[PDB]
């Protein structure tokens, strides 16, 4: 066949990776294990980990256009509002 | 050898689905390109069954959809599941597009497979107009015009153009008939750029979350992320049948019900949800020429985007900055999108300016900046 | 892509000045840890990118012993995520043993691929 | 103001995921259609036999379609001729033409209602309280144009369509009270009907559909944990090679 | 003794400069006749 580019991944023998060596893997068949085994204890303590985490990453970004939006929209109500005509004619 | 290895036709199969080698650690955000593959089968198939029974002349265009609301066996279930997983299949997209940056999976050497989705992205967007248009309906018409209508700005040449895309003088019987024969063309030249796209995709694999080499540690495709996919896919057609036999019509909106009028407009032109934040960057520039390019531009400053991060690090998983400012960029667009669902009053225009302005920076001043920062924050906190 | 070496004389100046030194690395300190990867076990410099030729010129310069170890955290690191929790406390990275081990590779191999560069378009007088 | 007054949600029978259609609602909305909305507004996608089964009896049905004439196939020589209605035929307008519908009411177009509830924004609470929403007179300020009557929840405030809805205009053929709250409730039901014919089936082959898709969505989270068991507990250990080599 | 480049020497673009543009105006006769029988395009035709 023709030659082909070359890329970065192999194949199952060649993947591509580094020469490793001194590592040792362990595991035992599904069929002997209880899945569903630590379902609680997950879904409470677990889970608590990972939003105390991230969640001031989404909460202040989502904090600031929260408010930016509401400033305006409550800005927009008075202009159009019956006490607000003086300010949207200075505005309009 | 193995006859699924052997045989010409099995072979092509067996490295792609079977066989492929997948990176151990990827999560439930790696599920949603196979979800997209699904949504392709889904609008294809539901639309061949559906094409026996509609007319694509002006005269019974919106008629013949009724007729499969309310005479075809289970021709409701053919319309609400085309209709609602055409909005379906872009909610993945986006959490699709938005993976892929947030990982950086743009960079290097990725970056024809980043392409190809750009260009797969523009196609679908004309796919989901021009079907948008075969239903006839008062929103339909409209949309039409104002979009068509939009390269009379190219000078000394919009004219004609704008002429020849109608096939006459406006939007009419000859729009319509050459819409629909074109609507049933671009998705297998979709199927066809996915071929494409996967073609770029089995050169160098998936990435991981963790942005670092994913050589070391494969499993197979099949018995791990075959029935790690079917999770999802029961998940989604869950979502789905929620919206289609419990609430179908809350995602379109109900002026599409009305038969479209060349004489008396709308109270409020508006695109659909997923067009609706571009809606905003085209009128927010006060020109008419200068508001395409800005439109245009939105979706083509994605293509730079891998010159423009300065970062040894792909991802924004280790760095506190470049993951700050991401989720302002993701909520300014969800802004971007709630603007133009606004009239065009004060003072919409101006945080119609800004927020758009925001938009564009971050690909041209924020990311290259930040991202030059923290590679010295970097640099001295560990010197 | 704005290279190594650039951000390193970057780098160097600011240590030895004692206004910068004093104002910004302590600065600095709190926004390593406040990334995290210490804590699945990574060493910075296994973060970086090498599908380039210049990092795929320096994994090969490496030792066998500093490559072994190399291969191990990622290892870990891809396990331990893929389970969704983290590393004992007693096995996280420290401040100390957190080292430049993949510096010198890179700068010796940028600065002979600039010199490549700046000897192909040499315009004798 | 131009916008039109947001109106409230009411409590519809049919709301919640396994309410069907009040059956005997939709029998006594088609009497009030016939003789109240009938004569300024269509019906033109409603086909005769869909009543079979679902407001009416059989032989019921055949009767009503009878009173009405449609144009028959020419003679033996080519000449026009009518014939009674049969069950497959459409309900029929009042008007022939889109210019003698706009004669009739004063240049303004009466809509076609049989898909006016997905058409018009505020669903099934916007009809209702569009015919019950009439004030007795224009709130202070506002003189409107002739021949055009006040109602707040129409965006822009005026419109065209007077009042229609009075007590005790029709008799039912059970009993009801025909006040102005209890037929708005009725022709809302009715006109629904309409726009979803297949409101019922919809609804019940849903609860099919989540049922079996939820569990299925259950089991495959087990076998997804079944066959993830050996990577989820696989546990790795480094020993350093020694250096010799 | 260096030239500015980018990967692109500068010397390179001032030797390509003439051939550039005898490529730009074959690609003008091309348009012309591409587009001949265009009503609008026959105004400076
Ligand atoms: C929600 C949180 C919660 O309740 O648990 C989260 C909790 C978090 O665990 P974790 O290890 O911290 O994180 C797991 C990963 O996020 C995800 O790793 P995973 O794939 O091992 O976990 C599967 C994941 C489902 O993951 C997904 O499908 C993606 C997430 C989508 C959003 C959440 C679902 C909506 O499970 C759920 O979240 C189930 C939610 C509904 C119950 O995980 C569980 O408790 C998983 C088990 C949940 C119940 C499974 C029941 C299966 C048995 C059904 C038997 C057949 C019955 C019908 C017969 C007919
Ligand atoms: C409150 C959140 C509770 C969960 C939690 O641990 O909070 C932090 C947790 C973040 O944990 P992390 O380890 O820092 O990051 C999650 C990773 O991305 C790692 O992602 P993952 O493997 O956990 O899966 C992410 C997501 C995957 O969710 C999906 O990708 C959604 C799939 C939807 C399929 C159908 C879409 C149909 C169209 C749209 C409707 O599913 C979950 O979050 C399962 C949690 C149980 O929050 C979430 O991930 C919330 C996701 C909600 C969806
Ligand atoms: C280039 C192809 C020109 C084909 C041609 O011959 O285009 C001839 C036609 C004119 O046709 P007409 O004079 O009959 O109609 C003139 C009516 N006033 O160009 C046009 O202006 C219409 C099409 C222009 C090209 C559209 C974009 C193509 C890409
Ligand atoms: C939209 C999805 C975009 C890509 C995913 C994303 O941005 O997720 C970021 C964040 C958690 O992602 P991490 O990579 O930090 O999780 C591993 C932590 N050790 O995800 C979150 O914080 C939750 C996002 C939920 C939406
Ligand atoms: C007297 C004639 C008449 C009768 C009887 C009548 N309508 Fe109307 N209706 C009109 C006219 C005229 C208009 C057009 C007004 C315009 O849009 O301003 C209209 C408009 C409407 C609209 C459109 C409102 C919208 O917001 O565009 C609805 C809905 C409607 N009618 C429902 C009904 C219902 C429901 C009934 C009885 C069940 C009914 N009408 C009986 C004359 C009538
Ligand atoms: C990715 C592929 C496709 C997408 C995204 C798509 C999207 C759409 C959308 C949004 C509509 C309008 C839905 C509505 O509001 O009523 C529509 C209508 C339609 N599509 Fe498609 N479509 C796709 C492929 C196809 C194919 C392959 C066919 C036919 C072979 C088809 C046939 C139709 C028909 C006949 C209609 C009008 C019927 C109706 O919606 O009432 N579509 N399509
Ligand atoms: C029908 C449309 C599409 C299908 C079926 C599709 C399918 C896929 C699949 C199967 C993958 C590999 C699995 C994965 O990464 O989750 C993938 C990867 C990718 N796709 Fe798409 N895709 C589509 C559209 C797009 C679009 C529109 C874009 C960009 C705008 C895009 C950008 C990417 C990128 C960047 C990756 C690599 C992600 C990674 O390796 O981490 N794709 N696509
Ligand atoms: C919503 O805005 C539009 C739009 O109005 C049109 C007409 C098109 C183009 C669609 C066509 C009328 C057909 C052309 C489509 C092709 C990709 C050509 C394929 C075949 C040759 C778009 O791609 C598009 O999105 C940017
Ligand atoms: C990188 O990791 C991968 C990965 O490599 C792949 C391949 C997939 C799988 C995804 C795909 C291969 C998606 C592929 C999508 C398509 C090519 C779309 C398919 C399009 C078509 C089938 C073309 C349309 C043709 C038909 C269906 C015709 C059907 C015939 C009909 C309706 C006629 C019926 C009439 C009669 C007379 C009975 C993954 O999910 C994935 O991550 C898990
Ligand atoms: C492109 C659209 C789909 C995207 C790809 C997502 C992958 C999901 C495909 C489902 C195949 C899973 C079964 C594999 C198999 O044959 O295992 C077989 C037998 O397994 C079974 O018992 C089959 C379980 C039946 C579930 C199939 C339901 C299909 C749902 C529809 C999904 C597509 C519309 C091999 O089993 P093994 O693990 O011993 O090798
Ligand atoms: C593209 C993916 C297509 C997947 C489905 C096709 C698999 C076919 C496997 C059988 C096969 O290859 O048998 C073929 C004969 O096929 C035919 O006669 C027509 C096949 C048409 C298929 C149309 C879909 C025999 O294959 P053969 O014995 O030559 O083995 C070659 C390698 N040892």
């Amino acid at each position: 066949g023709p030659p082909s580019g070359k890329t970065y991944m192999g194949w199952w023998g060649h993947m591509g990776g580094p020469k490793q060596k001194g590592i040792t893997s362990y595991a035992v068949s599904p069929y002997a294990q209880k899945p569903l085994q630590g379902i609680f204890h997950n879904a409470v303590f677990n889970s608590f980990r990972r939003f105390k985490s991230q969640f001031l990453y989404v909460l202040i970004p989502a904090g600031i256009y929260w408010y930016w939006w509401k400033n305006g929209n409550e800005y927009n109500e008075f202009l159009y509002s019956k006490a607000g005509r003086e300010e949207l004619e200075r505005v309009n | 050898m193995a006859f699924r290895k052997s045989n010409v036709y099995l072979s092509l199969v067996n490295s792609y689905i079977i066989d492929s080698p997948q990176p151990s650690s990827i999560n439930y955000w790696w599920n949603m390109g196979s979800l997209l593959g699904l949504c392709l089968v889904i609008q294809i198939v539901t639309g061949i069954f559906m094409a026996m029974h509609y007319s694509s002349n002006i005269e019974l265009a919106f008629s013949s959809v009724e007729h499969i609301m309310r005479d075809v066996h289970n021709g409701y279930i053919l319309r609400y599941l085309h209709a609602n997983g055409a909005s379906f299949f872009f909610m993945v997209m986006f959490m699709h597009m938005a993976k892929g940056l947030y990982y950086g999976s743009y960079r290097s050497p990725r970056v024809t497979l980043w392409n190809v989705g750009v260009i797969i992205f523009i196609l679908t967007i004309a796919t989901a107009f021009l079907g948008y248009c075969c239903v006839y309906g008062q929103m339909s018409h409209w949309g039409a015009t104002v979009i068509t209508n939009l390269f009379s700005a190219i000078p000394f040449v919009g004219n004609d153009i704008v002429s020849w895309l109608w096939g006459g003088f406006s939007v009419s019987n000859p729009t319509i008939q050459r819409f629909f024969a074109l609507h049933y063309l671009v998705p297998f030249i979709i199927a066809a750029m996915v071929i494409m796209h996967l073609m770029a995709l089995h050169i160098h694999g998936s990435s991981n979350p963790l942005g670092i080499t994913g050589n070391l540690d494969r499993i197979p495709m099949h018995s791990y992320f075959i029935f790690k996919d079917l999770v999802t896919v029961f998940l989604f057609m869950l979502i789905l049948a929620l919206f289609v036999f419990y609430s179908p019509n809350t995602l379109g909106h109900p002026d599409n019900y009305i038969p479209g009028n060349p004489l008396v407009t709308p109270a409020s032109i508006v695109p659909e949800w997923y067009l609706l934040p571009f809606y905003a960057i085209l009128r927010s520039i006060p020109d008419k020429l200068l508001g395409v390019i800005t439109m245009f531009a939105a979706i083509l400053v994605l293509l730079v985007l891998p010159f423009t991060d300065r970062s040894v690090v792909r991802g924004n998983t280790f760095k506190v900055l470049s993951k700050f400012f991401f989720f302002i960029f993701v909520f300014n667009f969800v802004l971007l999108g709630q603007i133009g669902a606004c009239h065009v009053e004060v003072p919409y225009v101006l945080m119609g300016q800004i927020a758009t302005f925001i938009y564009f920076a971050y690909f041209l001043i924020i990311v290259p900046v930040i991202s030059t920062i923290e590679n010295v924050l970097f640099y001295i906190g560990r010197v | 892509p704005q290279s190594f070496t650039s951000i390193a004389r970057i780098g160097d100046y600011i240590l030895k000045s004692p206004v910068l030194s004093k104002l910004c690395v302590p600065v600095a300190n709190q926004f390593i840890n406040l990334a995290g990867y210490k804590k699945l076990g990574l060493k910075f410099d296994d973060l970086i990118a090498e599908e380039n030729p210049i990092m795929q010129t320096a994994l090969r310069r490496l030792p066998e012993d500093e490559s072994y170890a190399r291969a191990y955290r990622i290892i870990r690191a891809h396990q331990t995520e893929l389970t969704h929790h983290l590393l004992p406390r007693n096995e996280w990275i420290k401040a100390q043993e957190d080292v430049p081990y993949l510096l010198p590779y890179i700068l010796e191999a940028e600065a002979a691929a600039k010199e490549k560069d700046e000897l192909d378009n040499i315009e004798v007088s | 103001a131009e916008h039109g007054l947001h109106a409230p949600a009411y409590a519809w029978s049919h709301n919640g995921p396994f309410e069907t259609f009040d059956h005997a609602s939709i029998r006594r909305g088609y009497q009030v259609y016939r003789e109240v909305c009938a004569a300024c507004h269509s019906l033109d996608r409603v086909a005769w036999r869909t009543l079979v089964g679902v407001s009416h009896t059989n032989e019921e049905v055949r009767n009503m379609a009878e009173e009405f004439e449609y144009d028959d196939e020419p003679d033996e020589q080519g000449n026009p001729k009518k014939r009674p209605g049969k069950l497959s035929d459409y309900i029929p307008g009042p008007y022939p033409n889109e210019q003698a519908a706009r004669a009739a009411n004063q240049g303004a177009l009466p809509p076609d209602l049989s898909l006016i509830v997905k058409a018009r924004h505020g669903g099934c609470d916007y009809i209702f309280s569009l015919l019950t929403g009439y004030p007795d007179e224009p709130p202070a300020g506002v003189a409107l144009p002739p021949g055009s009557n006040y109602n707040p929840y129409f965006p822009g405030g005026s419109i065209a369509m007077a009042r229609v809805l009075f007590d005790d205009m029709v008799e039912y053929e059970d009993g009801t009270p025909a006040t102005t709250s209890q037929m708005a409730k009725d022709v809302t039901t009715f006109l629904n009907w309409c726009a979803e014919p297949e409101h019922d089936e919809r609804k019940r082959l849903g609860l099919k559909t989540v049922i079996i898709l939820s569990s299925l969505y259950l089991l495959s989270i087990w076998v997804k944990k079944f066959k993830w068991a050996g990577i989820k507990t696989r546990k790795f250990v480094f020993n350093p090679p020694k250096p010799r080599k | 003794t260096g030239l500015h480049f980018g990967r692109l020497s500068l010397r390179s673009l001032t030797a390509y400069a003439p051939n550039l543009m005898l490529w730009g105006g074959a690609s003008m006769l091309g348009l012309f006749v591409f587009t001949e029988g265009w009503p609008k395009f026959q105004d400076t035709l």
